[PDB]
């Protein structure tokens, strides 16, 4: 399900920059960094996977070394490489297994350069710049070679003790709540039917509104949205005339109710009646 | 360029006046990373509000999701109001819920 770092790092001036750095298990983080103190934190009890503090120690001081060393790498080189204040610098890094493995780097939101198994590839629209940043990056070989192992031994290797001891949590079920409204901005003689459907784990869902047994394809499905308690959120609208609104319900289908579907229906004083 | 935020309000649960509840606010597609988010409560802003640790998409655009415990009346209007270097002005979208039917 591909285990990855993130890395943001944002240059306001000569002298004035942010750093953040965060790992991720697809949707769900699991490590933050802390700029004071220099320190990893882990967000589970189970982001630390089988793995020993006398080998967190090091990971942590590798990558403060890196971090600060990209630091003043950047700054000095920024006007051979023609980066112009205020720029953001972003990186993502991981692996996927059943087999994979990547590292990207993005200048100012787009593709810049990436590591191909043992050095830093321009991307080909990003011109000259790049190649001349990979050259930078590729100035030490044995800085690359640390590189590969680290996607090719290391992430594989973590992305073990991670999912195993993380399964309890990956693998719960929470069961879905929901609730209908009215929409905002319905056209003229016309009304929108708002179906909200929210607190449910994992992600993968099913609403649809229904005349009885038949799924009303004027649905309209929005993105679906996150909670800090880590559940999804989903609204999904209808818009109908303004009679036509009987017998209208919402249907909801999800893993973690054993085909007990939710249905809701436009009724009482949503209507509303006598 | 630049890419300008798309903000989307919800609740966790449904609405109920005088039940603990909490309102999000989920910002995302913006470029660059510096953002200003508040959530509302009566057009005046609110003070413990949490947000996410800031992350991006494949794409390399920016998101973000603000969040704070409230209880509702029947009085309240609820917002959230960004800005960013593509806004010409705070944009301000609201927390859309039922007030039931107006004619007793
Ligand atoms: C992703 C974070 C990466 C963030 C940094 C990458 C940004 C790079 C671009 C900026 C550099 C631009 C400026 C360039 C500076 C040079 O590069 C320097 C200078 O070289 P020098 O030292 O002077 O040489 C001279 C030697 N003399 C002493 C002999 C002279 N070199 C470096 O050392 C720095 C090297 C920088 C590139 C390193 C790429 C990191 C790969 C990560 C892989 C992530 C997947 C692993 C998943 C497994 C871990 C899972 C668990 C962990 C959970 C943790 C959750 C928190």
């Amino acid at each position: 399900l591909s285990f990855h770092v993130i890395w943001i790092a944002s240059f306001y001036n000569h002298s004035w920059k942010q750093n953040l750095v965060s790992g991720w298990l697809s949707d769900l983080q699991t490590h933050t960094w802390d700029s004071n103190s220099s320190t990893i934190v882990f967000l589970w009890p189970w982001s630390r996977g089988n793995f020993s503090n006398e080998e967190w120690k090091e990971l942590e001081t590798l990558f403060r070394i890196r971090t600060i060393r990209s630091f003043e790498g950047i700054r000095r080189y920024a006007h051979e490489l023609q980066f112009e204040y205020p720029f953001e610098i972003q990186v993502t890094g991981g692996c996927e297994l059943h087999s994979g493995s990547f590292l990207q780097l993005a200048y100012q939101g787009s593709d810049f350069v990436s590591f191909q198994n043992n050095s830093w590839l321009p991307y080909p629209v990003a011109g000259n710049m790049a190649k001349h940043f990979c050259k930078v990056l590729n100035q030490n070989q044995h800085e690359n070679d640390i590189t590969h192992n680290l996607l090719s031994d290391t992430c594989p290797r973590f992305i073990l003790g991670l999912l195993d001891a993380g399964k309890a949590h990956l693998q719960r079920q929470v069961k879905p709540e929901a609730w209908l409204s009215h929409g905002p901005s319905p056209g003229p003689g016309h009304l929108q039917l708002v179906c909200h459907v929210s607190g449910f784990y994992p992600k993968p869902v099913w609403v649809m509104w229904m005349r009885g047994e038949q799924e009303q394809q004027g649905t309209q499905r929005g993105d679906i949205l996150p909670s800090a308690d880590g559940t999804w959120y989903l609204r999904a609208t209808l818009e109908v005339a303004a009679g036509e609104a009987a017998d209208l319900s919402c249907r909801v289908k999800h893993s973690s109710l054993e085909g007990q579907d939710i249905v809701l229906y436009w009724e009482g004083s949503l209507v509303p009646r006598g | 360029i630049q890419r300008t935020p798309k903000i989307q309000v919800y609740s966790r649960h449904p609405a109920e006046n005088g039940k603990s509840n909490f309102l999000n606010c989920y910002v995302s597609g913006f470029h660059p990373s510096d953002i200003e988010v508040d959530l509302l409560k009566n057009g005046e802003r609110i003070e413990k509000v949490e947000h996410s640790d800031l992350s991006f998409s494949k794409d390399w655009s920016f998101y973000l999701l603000y969040y704070t415990e409230f209880t509702p009346t029947e009085k309240d209007e609820y917002a959230c109001r960004v800005n960013h270097v593509t806004l010409s002005q705070p944009k301000i979208v609201k927390w859309d819920r039922d007030m039931g039917s107006l004619v007793p």
